[PDB]
């Protein structure tokens, strides 16, 4: 399903900013 | 109203003209434990001896910002942080700095941050959903109105209060522009296409994060992701989105709407303004009015065990602040 594919990624944790 | 916003924007141009600096000093907080730890710096739970009460100390390395070329960013952080006032922005309540930091001290929000509850609970309920989203659209036109993008919305910087309202935190990628601006920053899964093609861009990219938050609250999942970012970048692009069989045709609709590729289509950025997003099908029962006046009753209430309470965050490793003998980059940062 797609929350599985979800909850076995692994951005699923507090996400970062990005600068460039 | 209409009006109201127009009292709300003198007071906040007084106070962008002629910001307010050094309101407090180090020696009148007693550090007490990590909120929440970021790229130059973090937050820490603090008490004011003075008065007993407590506040979120934002921390910022002046050696890191520099190195990571985020002066001009950070500057913009508390310039616009003091001179806003809103219901749902997070209060700035000190700055000042010494010869190594940059502090901000902020108003505590006990609730945590909309992610940890989000990604513990799976996903919210419309009508739960909704009454998150009307407060977004109202900080926006508040926002927008004094020519600011905000450029970072995402569930780990909205933080629960103790009424179960929100409180938008992070400033660190707001500007103020009349026009368009180029820099490629926010967070990889909410960055509107029109960011990452290097086109240039407006406050158009706050309304469809909008959109994206709307969709990860409702789903559980945002609608573009993957392990890496660039693989990220390139489902943005595409804007070909899914949604999970659960959602009502209105959401659906006001999605699509958001989550448009083609600036001329999207919602928010059109004649109509804000006006055309509340005044959607899905937003047919929210009072706008109840919203803003904090009456209407949270459909969520985090549990609280008193001031000074951090049980609604997780656990960090605590690093001790150092000052240095020497100031740094001291003309850098001669206006903060
Ligand atoms: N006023 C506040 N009250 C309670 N917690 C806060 C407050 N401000 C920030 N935090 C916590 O600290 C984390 C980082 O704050 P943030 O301003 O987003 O720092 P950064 O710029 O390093 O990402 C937030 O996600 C939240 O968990
Ligand atoms: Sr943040
Ligand atoms: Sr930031």
């Amino acid at each position: 399903t797609t929350y599985a594919d979800f909850i076995a990624s692994g951005r699923t944790g507090r996400r970062a900013s990005i600068h460039d | 109203v209409k009006e109201f916003l127009a009292k709300a924007k003198e007071d906040f141009l007084k106070k962008w003209e002629t910001p307010s600096q050094n309101t407090a000093q180090l020696d009148q907080f007693d550090r007490i434990k990590t909120l929440g730890t970021g790229s130059f710096g973090r937050v820490m739970l603090v008490k004011h001896k003075e008065s007993g009460n407590h506040y979120a100390m934002k921390i910022l390395d002046k050696q890191k910002v520099v190195k990571l070329k985020q002066i001009e960013h950070t500057l913009n952080e508390k310039r616009i942080l003091q001179a806003v006032n809103f219901p749902f922005l997070v209060k700035l309540e000190f700055s000042f700095k010494d010869n190594s930091n940059l502090y901000m001290v902020m108003e505590y929000v006990a609730g945590g941050e909309m992610f940890s509850h989000l990604r513990r609970i799976g996903r919210f309920s419309e009508p739960h959903a909704r009454f998150y989203a009307a407060q977004i659209v109202l900080t926006f036109e508040y926002l927008h109105s004094l020519d600011l993008i905000y450029r970072d919305l995402k569930p780990e910087n909205l933080l629960i209060d103790q009424q179960g309202y929100i409180q938008v935190t992070d400033f660190g990628f707001a500007k103020r522009v009349k026009g368009r601006t180029w820099t490629l920053c926010g967070t990889p899964e909410y960055l509107a296409p029109e960011i990452i093609l290097s086109k240039g861009y407006n406050k158009a990219v706050d309304w469809w994060a909008l959109g994206v938050l709307i969709y990860e609250m409702a789903a559980g999942y945002p609608p573009f992701f993957a392990d890496q970012p660039i693989q990220i970048y390139e489902k943005i692009v595409s804007g070909k989105v899914r949604f999970p069989s659960h959602f009502s045709s209105d959401l659906k609709d006001l999605l699509r709407n958001l989550l448009q590729v083609d600036l001329t289509k999207r919602f928010g950025n059109l004649k109509n303004g804000v006006n055309d997003i509340k005044n959607h099908k899905w937003f047919a029962t929210t009072d706008w009015i109840a919203i803003y006046q904090r009456k209407v009753e949270a459909p969520f209430i985090p549990k609280f065990k008193g001031p000074g309470d951090t049980s609604n965050f997780d656990d960090y490793e605590e690093e001790e602040i150092r000052v240095s003998i020497n100031e740094k980059c001291g003309k850098e940062f001669t206006e903060f």
